[PDB]
């Protein structure tokens, strides 16, 4: 994780 | 005397860090914050020291794009824990105390280096369901079991992953500069004992659960709103907000456009807060006005109602606000906060986050009716409980200790 999502 | 802010995080974790520099500050206490390239304008603004740490706002992922290979997830989880270790040191000098918001992952590395310093340290989460207990389940913020509901079990397993995601890379780290391993590595993100950072109305703190609800950290926003708005405003009766924060993807849009749609249907005016995806109006009719950063707790006081994605800062500035509120719920904490307003009666909980022109304009018949006004109203003036004079003031109190 760092950069977001959400997947 | 400083205290060091870090935040992980977005636009929200970043306000709860600035609230509480606020506070510090009217104590006359100093403050620094490690935040995100993209917290840069807002910490400008309130004159808080910024350290850059994380990726910069363009190499953000949003909804709908495929999950990056494994090996890439596990670059960035490393790199999570890593930049923490690389520039909390620094950025912690001359600090009294550490307190950290956002990524768990990321706070780890931030006790590690406080625990090095021999600093206090505190973890604030925003909502109830970043804490563990049988009562809720976690925030829906990654892909779960297949299958599995059991609240025990979805917190037993979220553990697990985290620890052996972030664990090697936390311990090896954490040798390096000469500390023990961490054992519960999924507990020690958390602190001694996290803060919940939420109104105990809003958001009431569940049972069998060791944290301090101090009550949400937010500071008088004062900015005036922007005279091209302040007009619009004039111009019309009051109308009705669409904003969806740190939310992203092509969903938001569509969701945006049916909102403009359903409130014209309405026959209301509407006000469309772009984002930082840039959301876009249907046309140029002057019914409707679209805004970048604005004051919210000083433009949702001169709204008919509010359109959002329940993220726990914007709902609780509605929420104080005494503003009606259409909630949009798309993943982590929103589908609790959605039923927050539902429970409450201020509001609308729309099920899901892809609404139709009919589901949408149901919900938007019920926030507009007077019963909920006069709802949000009431309950606007039990959820003034200052959270961020609760937060300093434990802060202090460790450091004193
Ligand atoms: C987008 C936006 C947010 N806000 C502020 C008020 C909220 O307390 C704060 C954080 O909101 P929050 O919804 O918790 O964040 P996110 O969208 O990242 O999940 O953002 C404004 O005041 N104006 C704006 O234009
Ligand atoms: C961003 O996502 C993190 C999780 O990695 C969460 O802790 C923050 O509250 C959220 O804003
Ligand atoms: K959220």
């Amino acid at each position: 994780x760092x950069n977001x999502x959400y997947x | 005397m400083r205290v060091l802010l870090s935040v992980c995080g977005t636009r929200g974790d970043v306000e709860i860090g600035v609230a509480l520099a606020d506070r510090l500050k009217a104590l006359g206490v100093q403050t620094r914050m490690c935040a995100p390239p993209a917290a840069e304008e807002r910490l400008a603004e309130v004159g808080v020291p910024h350290v850059p740490v994380g990726l910069p706002q363009h190499m953000m992922l949003q909804e709908g794009m495929p999950p990056p290979p494994p090996e890439e997830e596990q670059r960035l989880a490393a790199m999570t824990v890593e930049m923490q270790f690389d520039a909390v040191p620094g950025a912690a000098e001359g600090c009294a105390a550490v307190v950290a918001v956002g990524d768990l992952a990321a706070a780890t590395g931030v006790r590690s280096v406080a625990e090095k310093l021999g600093l206090p340290f505190f973890y604030s989460v925003p909502s109830p369901v970043y804490l563990a207990s049988p009562h809720l389940p976690p925030a829906y913020d990654e892909p779960t079991t297949p299958g599995v509901t059991d609240i025990r079990v979805l917190w037993e397993e979220r553990a697990a992953r985290f620890a052996d995601r972030y664990g090697p890379t936390l311990n090896r780290r954490r040798a390096e500069i000469g500390l023990p391993p961490v054992e519960d590595v999924f507990g020690y993100g958390h602190g001694e004992r996290p803060l919940l950072a939420a109104d105990p109305v809003l958001a009431p703190l569940q049972p069998d659960v060791d944290a301090v609800q101090t009550g949400a950290w937010l500071l008088s926003d004062e900015r005036p709103l922007p005279p091209e708005l302040e007009a619009f405003l004039a111009a019309g009766s009051p109308p009705v907000h669409i904003g969806f924060g740190s939310s992203s993807g092509r969903g938001i849009a569509d969701a945006a456009k049916v909102a403009v749609e359903a409130i014209r249907a309405q026959g209301r005016r509407v006000i469309l807060s772009r984002g930082w995806t840039e959301l876009v109006l249907p046309d140029d009719r002057d019914d409707c006005f679209a805004i970048d950063e604005v004051n919210f707790q000083a433009l949702f006081r001169r709204v008919a109602a509010v359109i959002h994605h329940g993220s726990a800062g914007t709902e609780h500035v509605a929420t104080r606000a005494g503003v009606p509120q259409l909630v949009i719920p798309r993943n982590t904490d929103q589908p609790y906060f959605a039923g927050r307003v539902a429970a409450l009666g201020i509001g609308v909980a729309h099920d899901g986050p892809t609404p139709t022109f009919e589901s949408l304009s149901a919900a938007l018949t019920t926030v507009l009716a007077p019963e909920t006004r006069a709802r949000a109203e009431a309950v606007a003036g039990m959820v003034l409980t200052d959270g961020a004079a609760a937060a300093a003031d434990l802060v202090l109190a460790a450091v004193g200790r």
